[PDB]
């Protein structure tokens, strides 16, 4: 079926590779692979963190409000005698 | 380049490489060669030998690359 030999046609594109052995490994980092990263946080930043941050506050807020709730109210024994 | 190379650049090119000591004349059958050596000096004696201002350009030293096209 799927092979290497026929899987779609194609014309005048032409390609140039090195050996392994002939460059480096990890050739320049801190002067272009840093602000990429850097780059790519912007890009998705505003489409995930806020929702999260939300998340956050909803915690905060359920956990303070359940351990209000255990509590004793003074109004209970004050009142009435 | 073709659509761009000049009388000057074809005649520069002529100076700089075409000089005596890298040619050979040669020759193969029916050819005594003292016959041929007179007349190589009648004909081909005149050719320049002195490089000039080492006019030849410089070039880059030879590598190989194991590389894919």
């Amino acid at each position: 079926g799927r092979e290497f030999g026929n899987l779609t046609r194609i014309r005048h594109v032409i390609s140039y590779s090195l050996s392994p052995l002939e460059q480096r490994a990890l050739p320049h980092v801190l002067s272009k692979g840093v602000p990429n990263m850097l780059r790519r946080v912007r890009e998705s930043f505003f489409r995930v963190v806020p929702q999260f941050v939300v998340f956050y506050l909803l915690y905060t807020w359920g956990t303070e409000e359940f351990e209000k709730s255990k509590r004793k109210n003074p109004a209970a024994y004050e009142n009435d005698k | 380049n073709v659509r761009k190379l000049s009388r000057a650049d074809l005649t520069e090119y002529l100076s700089t490489h075409y000089k005596a000591p890298r040619m050979v004349l040669a020759a193969a059958g029916g050819v005594e060669h003292q016959q041929l050596l007179d007349l190589a000096q009648k004909h081909l004696g005149d050719i320049p030998w002195t490089y000039a201002e080492d006019t030849m350009p410089a070039l880059t030293p030879c590598r190989f690359t194991g590389s894919e096209i």
